[PDB]
């Protein structure tokens, strides 16, 4: 029982459910800050650990590459 | 959080491409020209298309 | 009275010899299939003559499918001019207690639900034949329900073989076998469809989570003497665990508001738990012995009060 | 001899059922308490349907009857589903005295609303055969402002319960001729025999094109053998639900599941295996065969239901007797099927998935 | 017809007060009989059994509702043979669930929350008369919890009659319900592989396109070493046919209220019939 497993029995006891919103909050989340070309304001690019989308550690080949 | 969950189900079932999860800020919406209180009135349908480079044709 | 009991009058004809008339009086507690809830019927309706399809007298499996299209009734008194029965779907009696009789080689106990089975066993095919009227009376066999789900499973799974042993049972350490015969292809396909419909309908999106527990059952079978005595020596999930490593899909569509396992279990109870009623007929009947004995021997009567 | 039966009394709001317009001898169907409706829709709905529809459709009905587990009379329920029957000449006659005899302002705005509730029930997937519960047939009533005291027979023969008026003490079961569907005449069973009575709902699952029908079917079949007879009538609805009931569920495009290889893996002794302690270890479970089943967007059984039945009672006669008269409900002449000597027995519902 | 459950002598002062409180409550007898001892009623007669052991035992035994309680004997009438003769027997809630009129009522073992007689050295467990459409829910929620231990916060929330139920309120009930969970999962994992061996294609088909056209053929009437497969069919039909009876929870009781409130609350009594 690793420390990630003991965290899961804290939330399932204090709250009382799985809540798959809260499953990914306990795992690795990369929070990258960007900027918008149209209006100069910031926005955030987010990738998870259990995410099929870009940046996730469970991703499907081929990946995104900035060759152009 | 739910808005990122309910999108990857659409991408898992194939609807080759990629997917980038984005958080817009509130002030990026304000300078884009939308009223912020109109969105406050929990999922929300938003139509998204992709456009090409110097071709005109689009998804 | 109208609600509590319903007495039918199966009429006896004029010309009956006394070797035939003394055989009906030994048929006191039996099970009789009326086609309707008429109050006046004849023996030509009850007997196997009216049981035939268009020209084809069906075998023991098609004998099931024309039971549940009919009405089971129990004889209560054999008079010289008529036989008085009581259909079980309406009501028992004022007192609600009708005596049956064992034709099984199997004892009964208290509170066991009775389902009825054809004369399937060897040394059991006893048809009371009336020679002056050319009438056979194929009486079914009142069995306990955990036998009646075995025998229907032994008969339905046998026909799946011949579309491309088993006939040996064991109950309370007493060996008994059922008869083997070639099966008519018609009623076998009516049984396979009632399987696969109620089998495929019990599969839901949530069942792919339950399927990930197959390595958890197998790894638990080495520690608990309950799970080792559960799985089987010849099961599938033991061979499914040693070769296949299943894992679940990560996300569900609208996976916040719905419960994946709860929809999987309710769909399993209404379709696959219902399956024993879709092959055979319903266990209307259970045994409530009052003061005599908790075990009813073979050839003995047993009091009966209805079951849902 | 006097037979035995059982009475019920209940103080009931007269919004949906009217024991004055509907005379003594009609069906009554009770509901769940409507605070349970907007949450069961939130939980039992298939993915991709509007759970916020049932809570809004019922909210537009309570705001229409002001201009609490209640009761819906049968004649009110038939006229609400009146846009889905075959005999439309009589279905618009049942609606003709529902709007004209029921006490209130704009009763015709309830029928178009309560049917919008029933279309929200099928869509938000709380099926009303899980909500409509049988309650007994009318024998008498006591009127009052905004409510009434309803007396009914939850179990027993209908013709045994005394009405109260010594001029005409009895009550026969009164049904409109739109819902009463035989299976003796249409199949050809002309032989005598006791007949069973059944309540039958029917649905149709499409996107915003959904229906409701309530029937009272008289038959000589057991409740164990009705499903081959309901399929013969309503097989058109069965086909339209399996292909159109599954919509906005997202399918896997194209397929991802291969064929199931256990018949091929178990035949070859070269395939890698594991012991009881070797399994559920990642060093030994990755050497096995990987199998990721995808059940998403499949037309499941509860999303393919077309009908639902229940026991309702029987007629223990040799030859059961029906009638076809046109009784006057106030000023409107209505085709009426009159059942004679119904012995009530309720039963549990049963979906025809 | 009424049975007599005679209390054995040696009754202390609080022990006569505890049996005085169980007026309208459900009691299981083994066999219908006039003379009947109290020790066959009590929880000692059930040996401790789990929730599966109670569901088996509540179908072989014959339920009875207590009438008036005499200081010497308990007079109870059974629900099968003695209720069709008499009219109506009162029944008390032990449930958190309000009973409505016209409900069919089955019985559930005491999962939620035990009258113990100390002088007699026995306990008494009594079933919970909740309605049958909840009985196929409350069992199905809790079995779905135990699979997750090998949740979701809405899984513990039950709305009936506008009232909120909290199944959470967890420790010992999880270990109490274990033999259900080991039989509910197994009968599905065996079920969904034998289908998947007989007809192996059912997952490989496209969902809304090929699988529907193969479903319409299953629905139509007009269309007509070795794996130990066909010995596992029989193995599954007798086990899944066994859990179909035990988890049916078929209704005994139907409430028809007359001269009273339409909703019977917790702790009150409700009139009961079982016959037309």
């Amino acid at each position: 029982r690793s420390l990630v497993e003991w965290l899961d029995r804290g939330w399932e006891a204090l709250a009382g459910g799985d809540r798959p919103d809260w499953l990914w909050s306990r795992r690795s989340i990369s929070v990258v800050l960007r900027h918008h070309y149209g209006t100069k304001q910031r926005f955030v690019v987010v990738s998870y650990e259990n995410s099929v989308a870009w940046g996730g550690r469970r991703a499907r080949p081929p990946l995104l590459s900035s060759a152009l | 959080m739910n808005a990122h969950l309910a999108n990857e189900v659409q991408y898992d079932l194939g609807h080759p491409s990629s997917l980038v999860h984005v958080i817009i800020s509130s002030e990026c919406l304000a300078a884009a020209g939308i009223p912020l209180a109109a969105l406050m009135r929990a999922n929300f349908q938003v139509e998204i298309q992709t456009r090409a480079h110097a071709t005109g044709d689009c998804t | 009275m109208l609600a509590d009991g319903f007495e039918t009058d199966i009429a006896i004809p004029s010309g009956i010899s006394r070797p035939d008339a003394a055989a009906l009086q030994r048929c006191e507690g039996r099970v009789v299939f009326l086609p309707t809830i008429r109050r006046q019927l004849t023996l030509a309706d009850v007997a196997h003559e009216s049981f035939v399809s268009g020209g084809v007298s069906p075998d023991t499996l098609g004998l099931l499918l024309a039971y549940r299209r009919r009405f089971p009734a129990v004889i209560t008194r054999v008079l010289p001019t008529r036989i008085v029965a009581c259909p079980l779907d309406v009501g028992l009696t004022h007192a609600g207690t009708v005596n049956l009789r064992n034709t099984s080689p199997v004892d009964l106990c208290n509170g066991d639900p009775i389902s009825l089975v054809p004369p399937v066993f060897e040394g059991q095919a006893t048809d009371v034949r009336l020679d002056s009227l050319d009438l056979t009376l194929r009486f079914p066999v009142p069995l306990p329900s955990p036998l009646a789900r075995e025998i229907v499973a032994r008969l339905v799974a046998r026909g799946i073989r011949d579309l491309n042993d088993l006939n040996v049972l064991y109950y309370n350490g007493s060996r008994l076998s059922l008869l083997a015969d070639v099966q008519q292809l018609g009623p076998v396909n009516a049984e396979l469809r009632s399987l696969v419909l109620n089998m495929v309908y019990s599969i839901t999106e949530g069942t792919t989570i339950i399927l990930t527990l197959i390595p958890r059952l197998f790894a638990l079978s080495a520690q608990d003497g309950y799970v080792n005595a559960l799985l089987q020596m010849q099961s599938v999930t033991r061979e499914a665990a040693q070769l296949i490593h299943p894992e679940a899909p990560a996300l569900m569509q609208d996976g916040e508001r719905r419960l994946p396992l709860y929809e999987a279990l309710v769909a399993w109870l209404t379709h696959a738990g219902q399956l024993g009623d879709t092959l055979a007929l319903a266990p209307v009947v259970r045994v409530c012995t009052f003061d005599g004995a908790a075990v009813v021997r073979s050839g003995d009567m047993a009091p009966v009060i209805r079951y849902p | 001899g006097s037979p035995r039966h059982h009475l019920t009394r209940q103080v009931i709001l007269t919004d949906l059922c009217q024991p004055n317009a509907d005379r003594a001898g009609t069906l009554l169907l009770a509901l769940r308490h409507p605070a349970d409706l907007p949450h069961l829709a939130h939980q039992r709905a298939p993915p991709g349907r509007q759970t916020e529809r049932l809570g809004e459709a019922w909210g537009q009905l309570m705001e229409a009857t002001a201009l609490r587990a209640g009761l819906v009379s049968f004649n009110f329920l038939v006229a609400a589903c009146a846009a889905s029957y075959d005999a439309r000449d009589a279905a618009d006659a049942v609606r003709a005295h529902v709007t004209a005899n029921y006490r209130g302002t704009r009763v015709g705005a309830r029928l178009d609303r309560f049917s919008e509730c029933l279309r929200a029930m099928v869509h938000t997937h709380v099926f009303p055969h899980e909500v409509m519960r049988f309650f007994g047939g009318l024998v008498s009533w006591v009127t009052q402002d905004e409510l009434a005291s309803v007396t009914a027979v939850c179990a027993g023969p209908q013709e045994a319960a005394h009405t109260g008026h010594p001029g005409r003490p009895r009550s026969a079961v009164i049904l409109p001729a739109c819902a009463f569907v035989d299976l003796d005449a249409e199949l050809g069973l002309g032989g005598p025999g006791a007949a069973f009575l059944y309540l039958v709902f029917t649905y149709r699952q499409r996107r915003d094109q959904e229906l409701c029908c309530v029937y009272v079917i008289k038959s000589q079949l057991p409740p164990r053998g009705l499903e081959p007879a309901l399929e013969r009538l309503f097989g058109r609805l069965r086909i339209t639900n399996t292909i159109h009931g599954t919509e906005d569920m997202t399918p896997p495009a194209p397929n991802r599941n291969p064929d199931f290889p256990l018949a091929g893996l178990a035949a070859n002794p070269q395939t890698p295996r594991c012991s009881a302690g070797q399994v559920t270890n990642p060093q030994f479970a990755d050497r096995l065969y990987r199998w990721q089943p995808d059940l998403r967007g499949r037309p499941t059984a509860r999303t393919c239901t077309y009908a639902a039945f229940a026991e309702l009672g029987m007629m223990p006669e040799d030859s059961p007797r029906c009638l076809h008269r046109t009784e006057r409900f106030g000023a409107v002449s209505v085709p009426v099927v009159i059942l004679e000597g119904v012995v009530w027995r309720p039963g549990e519902w049963r979906a025809c998935a």
